[PDB]
RNA sequence: GCCCCGGCGAGGCGCAGGCAGCCGUCGAACCGGGGAUGCCCGAAUGGGACCUCCCGCGGCUUGCCGCACUCCCAGUCGGG
RNA sequence: CUAGUACCGUGAGGGAAAGCUGAAAAGCACCCCGGGAGGGGGGUGAAAAGAGCCUGAAACCAGGCGGCGAUAGGAGGGUGCG
RNA sequence: GGCAGGGUGAAGUCCCUCAACAGAGGGAUGGAGGCCCGCUAGGGGUGCUGACGCGCAAUUCGCUCCCGUGACCCCGGGCUAG
RNA sequence: GGGAGUAGCAGCAUAGCCGGGUGAGAAUCCCGGCCGCCGUAGGGGCCAGGGUUCCACGGCAAUGUUCGUCAGCCGUGGGUUAGUCGGUCCUAACCCGACCCGUAACUCGGCGUCGGGGAAAGGGAAACGGGUUUAUAUUCCCGUACCGCGGUGGUAGGUGCGGCAACGCAAGCCCGAGGGGUGACGCCUCGGGGUAGGCGGACCGGUCCACAAGGCCGGCUAAGCGUAUAAGCCCGGGGAGUGCCGUAAUGGCGAGAACCGGGUGAAAGCGCGAAUGGCCUCCCGUAAGGGGGGUUCCGCCGAUCCCUGGGGCCCGUGAAAAGCCCCUCGGGAACGAUCCACCGCGACCGUACCGAGAACCGACACUGGUGCCCCUGGGUGAGAAGCCUAAGGCGUGUCGGGGGAAACCCAGCCGAGGGAACUCGGCAAAUUGGCCCCGUAACUUCGGGAGAAGGGGUGCCUGCGGGUGUGUAACCCGCAGGUCGCAGUGACUAGGGGGGCCCGACUGUUUAGUAAAAACACAGGUCCCAGCUAGCCCGAAAGGGUUUGUACUGGGGCCGACGCCUGCCCAGUGCCGGUAUGUGAAGCCCGGGUACAACCGGGUGAAGCACCGGUAAACGGCGGGGGUAACUAUAACCCUCUUAAGGUAGCGAAAUUCCUUGUCGGUUAAAUGCCGACCUGCAUGAAUGGCGUAACGAGGUCCCCACUGUCCCCGGCUGGGGCCCGGCGAAACCUCUGC
């Protein structure tokens, strides 16, 4: 093992080969899930991945269609209601 | 103690490497200047009247 | 001879310098040349621990969008609105000029001269009390007991600083003191001068005793001010 | 080690006593005078140097010239 | 003399040793032994002066010759007689 | 970047029986500590006043002994100069 | 030259033998077999550092602690192939330049800002398996993939939908501006799901055994593409308390529980990739090569590897930026992709080998150090312990041969009867030892002391039972009986214990290389300066440290956990403050003197000195001769003799006591020792702290139980040296000599 792989940011895994070798493969770690701006609660409908993984997805497979996809639904409804009630006069 | 065993700790990075201007191994790599000619610190050459090395290089009397 | 610790500190080396890259930024109010007569409104959006401060700090977002840090008062809530200016109410957390603050009020973060950003009464649990108002000066009682006059246009914030009672509990262990000192790169552990050699300290020598009065004149030169510097008295009472 | 003009007048191919060969009488080697080519670093200067190696802008047609700092004359071009 | 060179030190810096065949390479053709380095016979040259090369001292070592040499007492010498 | 394995059992959270002016007694959970045993790895150096002492070594070896989740051990990049 | 053909070529890993071969020549080189060593490292992988040590052929003058046909040695020729691996990007702590300021000046010192640098283990686009070479391979070849840029051609869209909702969807292009997220994070502890690896049974194909059964070997499947649940979060319906739901544990609910349904969401698994590909095996003349076969099922343990959720601690809060995804705005065009298929392009450097008891540093082929930096099968077993052992590696921790192996030494084993009589001293050695049950003193800061002490038991075989579990799967817990031995933690592993005294509270640190401690530090106590253009400090200055700070703060001293306490003295030295009455230098003023000065005499004149006061958890200090009671004694007390004041509480022959082995008592047959008391304290005493003190100590010291070759008193064994033999081959020392 090289020093770059003695580093615990590489998540080693053991894998048996079609030739009977049983080698070690190295991969980088996955980033965590998107969180709400107001409450810090987790979001739904948003996939996890590194940039190369996210660039192999279309636009509509990355976020929910509804407005304000960066907020949890309760906070979204708060925002829409406040807009409405300020659009009265 | 202070002798033979601490001499084993000599596989770190070197204090001095080869110098681009004068060809000697006197370029301090953490500080960024040469201990012989002054490259990296001086546009002019380091030259002292108490030193013999430049006179030896030019086969001069002291 | 050899040098003292107090003389080596002046050189400015890593052994003595504060690690302020670790901290949250400095704490200052808002400049007058941008809060002249406007009475700005802001909302508190976070309360944070600061490693270089002894008091908790709060993050305030203002209307334009500007975010800033303030020293937090005992009682302030996340989601609360504060006001900075001359026509701000008298309520815990608001910043006003001393000329608009009644007598008997508890006050913190007082400026020395108007516009200087805040200098006085900053530590956890401290408070100052407004004593007298006049047209040329406002007299305030500082936590040292001392009465001091300020210009009436100097700004202060109303309430008490948060984080009091800190010293109610013993440190207990040497290791906890290790970590507390490392957090601000204080010289720790501390040596005694009477168990140093004579080359190292004006005390010092193999018989471990001060052999001359420990009271030292205000006019003594550096390298010689150790013990009780210009003491008016000594002892128990 | 490449070219030219003069001299010298037959051998020459560095210190350096070899095997194979080549240059020279269409004037060499050698001597005097004058030209051409002249990698990288270095004041080192288009921009950067933990390894005398790397990375760019333009504009003319790969092939080409120019692009540092401080200052003088100027002046929105340039000459020092 | 392939010297501020080889070499030593993290570095400022420190710093050696080492000249001569012969007029001419004419630098030992040929035979026996030896695994070989080499030895021995033969040759070149006025002379081996043979590259481990002008002369070639002393200390030291081996063999040959001469004198002494296992009943014996003084810093290693002096005088006299064999 | 790292530290085999085992022990003890702090706060916090409770259950049952008999009673309730007060209380009495029996069962668990939980996993703290500059806590304990430990030649895990690592770090250190108490005694034999042992071996060695022109050494394996210009400070080493062996037996025995100490720490071992912490004021702990180590690595790459930097800073302080008579 | 002598020393000397001598010492050394032992000790921490004692390894060779037989047969065959090469070659002039073989203990030392090659093949086979037997016998051995390492086996959580002496094996595997790989940084820095080294630099060709790598490979093949040929050699043996020198090197190699012996030899040598061998080699990290000598000679001759060869060898390092990348869009995907690393460097070229980003910032960290930090560094530099310009401008600016300082310096007699500078190659010197600074500096906010502007810019530029700074990580081959931090952040950070994209490739896996098999073969091929003497020597390179995620780099060449085969197969199958991915990324970025740029094109071509179609489509979704612009100008479209399904769901109450959570959400599900190909769901428009170019340029710019904001916002959100991710990047992006500490220590400790626990559950759930997976994997690598291991184990057990069946079947096939092989192999080892008088037989015999039985034992042992092989029984495989990458990236990539496609495919969905778990926790957690969420959406709808529903409508609760003398309560109900849940966890290993904490918990949850009208601020909306139970219960019905659903949505989004990891690591994995599955399919394709993929086969005479890889492995095992069976027949033929064996050069090309030839030929045919097998590649299957259940079950158990499982991590220190991967994913996912909970809980706890902080006077301590555990990086940043580039890059990447999404949303909304503003400005443009009429077109046109984040979808499908195809086509082209993808520069520079590194890439061999060692990686250490012989390729690095230590002058060496050095028992040291760098690196134990990352990783490791089966059995016993708590165990990465020790012991045996597979794989892999080695027989080179590079001199051998003889010997019933003389004395003597190094490292080990046993020792009758006594049991510390040895010695400064029980130094060294011995004793004890694992697990289960019983039982456990003083003292205590009530936490401990404590594994106190002390006592019983333990093997094999045959049978019964329990817990969890679907289980004659797997792990763990009890009982009874029979039986053998001197001995059942039978080897390995594996505490000797108790009682007094002194110091230091404890964990921690220290004189690299004669001192590990009673010395340092520590929590805590108390004193001093300071309201910030401060106080303390660096510097020639400019500027700067404490300071991204502001009295619950920053700096400066002394004592040193905890408990009971901390007496008197401000005359002296020191520090602080106050009044000026004195004195007080230059300068100013007055007068004389000088055709002008130098000069002479007076006054004023700050800080400081003097004078008045405050201050001892400031430096420091804390007094004899005299007399007396119901008879011998000693004197509460009384005369007393001087200073600033005249040693309080306590302790006391002390780590402090000169006479000293003080005296009395205890411990011994016997005490210059130890403990307890007494007090003429040469020369104790209260934060240079005083007196005590549970727990702790490789600290110093006295005693008791046990144990022993320490001793009486020395004896016998085992390996390695010493001695003889063959080989390599020094040094310190040396006037000449030597009853
Ligand atoms: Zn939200
Ligand atoms: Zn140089």
């Amino acid at each position: 093992m090289k020093p770059m792989y003695r580093s615990r940011s590489w998540r080693r895994k053991y894998v048996r080969t079609p030739g009977g070798r049983t080698v070690i493969h190295f991969e980088r770690r996955k980033p965590k899930v998107a969180h709400c701006a107001m409450c810090g609660r987790p979001l739904n409908g948003v996939p996890r991945g590194r940039p190369s993984e996210l660039r192999k997805l279309p636009k509509t497979k990355k976020r929910p269609e509804r407005p304000y996809p960066n907020l949890c639904p309760s906070c979204m409804r708060k925002v829409m209601k406040a807009q409405v009630r300020a659009s009265i006069t | 103690g202070a002798g033979t065993a601490p001499k084993g700790k000599r596989n770190r990075t070197p204090t001095h490497i080869r110098c681009r201007r004068c060809g000697r191994r006197a370029f301090n790599v953490k500080k960024g200047y040469c201990a012989a000619c002054g490259f990296g610190r001086s546009r002019r050459m380091r030259k002292y009247s108490w030193s013999h090395k430049w006179r030896k290089k030019r086969n001069l009397s002291y | 001879g050899k040098s003292l610790i107090q003389q080596r500190r002046g050189k400015g080396t890593t052994t003595f310098r504060a690690p302020s890259h670790r901290y949250r930024g400095a704490v200052r109010y808002v400049p007058l040349n941008l809060v002249q007569e406007r009475t700005l409104r802001g909302v508190v959006e976070e309360i944070l621990h600061d490693p270089g401060r002894t008091a908790p700090v709060a993050r305030v977002k203002f209307e334009d969008g500007t975010k800033k840090l303030i020293i937090a008062p005992e009682g302030v809530l996340v989601g609360q609105e504060i006001y900075i200016g001359p026509e701000a109410p008298i309520a815990i957390g608001n910043t006003l000029p001393l000329a608009k603050i009644p007598e008997g009020t508890y006050v913190y973060d007082i400026e020395g001269v108007p516009g200087d950003g805040g200098k006085y009464v900053r530590a956890g649990g401290t408070y100052a009390l407004v004593v007298s108002r006049e047209k040329d000066k406002v007299i305030v009682q500082l936590p040292s007991g001392e009465l001091k006059a300020f210009n009436p246009m100097c700004r202060a914030t109303i309430g008490v600083v948060a984080g009091g009672g800190r010293l109610e509990k013993p440190i207990v262990k040497a290791g906890k003191a290790y970590y507390i000192a490392k957090a601000r790169n204080r010289f720790w552990p501390k040596p005694r001068g009477v168990k140093m050699n004579a080359v190292n300290h004006p005390h010092g020598g193999k018989e471990h005793h001060i052999g001359r009065p420990s009271t030292v004149s205000r006019r003594a030169p550096p390298g010689r001010k150790v013990g009780h510097i210009a003491a008016r008295r000594t002892g128990r009472r």
